[PDB]
């Protein structure tokens, strides 16, 4: 009843995978608009009259 | 055929397509590149070739108007990303 | 073959009073006028020019006149002052290529047989250079069969000596804006850069929406040329690249930050001795 009321898949007799992978986030998409605004706004402090 | 981004093909899919055993693949292939058909490389342990560039060939107006969209979707993000730099930096270029 | 072409600021300028005093005739559209200049092994350079009756009709394509005589006389007279420049080419300030410039060039080539064209667009509406660089070639075909006269794009550039620089800069006080620092490697690339990259493409989807709907033929090479692009079009979602991307980015913003702790160590060392020098006044006030 507690493996039911918790996600567990119920593979083989008190065999139940836990999924560690936890997906194994290895997708990476080089985030640049936000980098892009970093830099500017670098480039923003740099040059301003303070 | 295959899309850009994956545009690697495997031993027994070529020779499934061009009816010759698997082996003849690798002769067929450095033939192309020899010939100048085609660009890439053979990778014998892995059993692929990565094809890099096909020769052009004539398309139609259905292909030419799908390379019209392809067109929109660059110019969008061209246009995206202008807007966000003069955004943000319209501080120091006024 | 050329392989660059020089126009200083005075051949332009020379262009826009020929396009401007015929302007002020009226009745014309385009001007034409001579090129003359000198070779520096594949790298030629546009010194000087002049103006040369010209005139066409606006329906027919092959009723144009051009005043070869006169181009001698006054060639004769430019040689009589100035020995070191010799006819290089012809220049019209017609916004984009007609079709009697072929025929423009070949009379021209009796004159400088590697006649060199210059389109000098005198109202520019776009963001990029004023000179368009076009040289006579012939083209082979596969399926186009006849071999045409086609005019094929040289790089063109501006150059200038000591005295048309020393001229410009003292004449470019309308709008001065130097600010060679990340400003202007802000303002003169990345926002010119992407809007002239939009231009293109923008003109690339008009050809293709004329294509597709019907009103234009369809030209293999220019589809053959538009596969090549979209295939050159890089992946940069490869883990290889994306690590690559991060490792070199890491580097430049180590290299960053060492810059801004120099900057801050700086501004502190000169907070102290503002302090100093004032508390010393006030001391000696005092």
């Amino acid at each position: 009843d507690y493996a039911k009321k918790r996600g567990w898949v119920l593979g083989p007799n008190n065999y139940y995978s836990f999924a560690s992978q936890q997906q194994k986030p290895e997708d990476t998409t080089i985030p640049s608009t936000e980098l892009a605004k970093q830099v500017i706004e670098y480039a923003r402090q740099l040059e301003m009259i303070v | 055929t295959r899309p850009a981004n994956h545009r690697q093909l495997t031993f027994e899919e070529i020779a499934k397509s061009a009816k010759i055993t698997v082996n003849e693949v690798e002769l067929l292939v450095m033939k192309a590149l020899s010939v100048g058909l085609v660009k890439g490389s053979i990778d014998e342990v892995d059993k692929r070739v990565h094809m890099t560039w096909v020769q052009p060939r004539v398309l139609d107006l259905q292909q030419i108007k799908g390379m019209k969209d392809r067109l929109e979707f660059w110019c969008t993000d061209v246009k995206s990303m202008e807007m966000l730099v003069e955004h943000q930096a319209h501080d120091i270029l006024t | 073959a050329v392989q660059k072409v020089v126009v200083h600021p005075l051949v332009l300028l020379s262009v826009v009073d020929h396009f401007n005093r015929i302007g002020k005739v009226g009745n014309q559209k385009r001007v034409v006028g001579v090129l003359l200049g000198s070779w520096q092994k594949k790298v030629l350079d546009v010194s000087n020019s002049f103006a040369v009756p010209f005139d066409e009709d606006d329906k027919d394509d092959s009723v144009w006149f051009l005043d070869h005589d006169y181009l001698e006389n006054m060639y004769g007279m430019f040689k009589k002052v100035n020995a070191r420049e010799r006819i290089v080419g012809w220049y019209h300030t017609g916004p984009k290529l007609h079709k009697n410039d072929i025929a423009i060039n070949e009379l021209m080539k009796r004159y400088c047989p590697n006649s060199v064209l210059v389109i000098i667009d005198v109202k520019p509406k776009d963001l990029g250079l004023p000179t368009e660089a076009y040289i006579s070639v012939e083209e082979v075909h596969d399926d186009g069969t006849p071999t045409s006269k086609t005019f094929e794009h040289v790089t063109s550039e501006i150059g200038a000596e000591e005295a048309e620089e020393v001229g410009v800069e003292h004449l470019l006080r309308d709008i001065k804006d130097t600010t060679v620092g990340t400003l202007s490697q802000r303002i003169t690339n990345q926002v010119h850069g992407l809007k002239g990259l939009n231009s293109k493409l923008l003109d690339i989807r008009s050809y293709l929406e004329k294509v597709a709907t019907g009103k234009l033929p369809i030209n293999h090479q220019i589809i053959y040329q538009l596969q090549d692009v979209f295939n050159l079009l890089p992946d940069v979602s490869l883990q290889e690249f994306v690590k690559a991307f991060y490792l070199k980015t890491n580097d430049q913003m180590v290299v960053v930050y060492l810059a801004s702790l120099i900057r801050s160590v700086v501004a502190l060392h000169n907070l102290i001795n503002n302090k100093i020098a004032n508390r010393d006044a006030e001391k000696k006030e005092g």
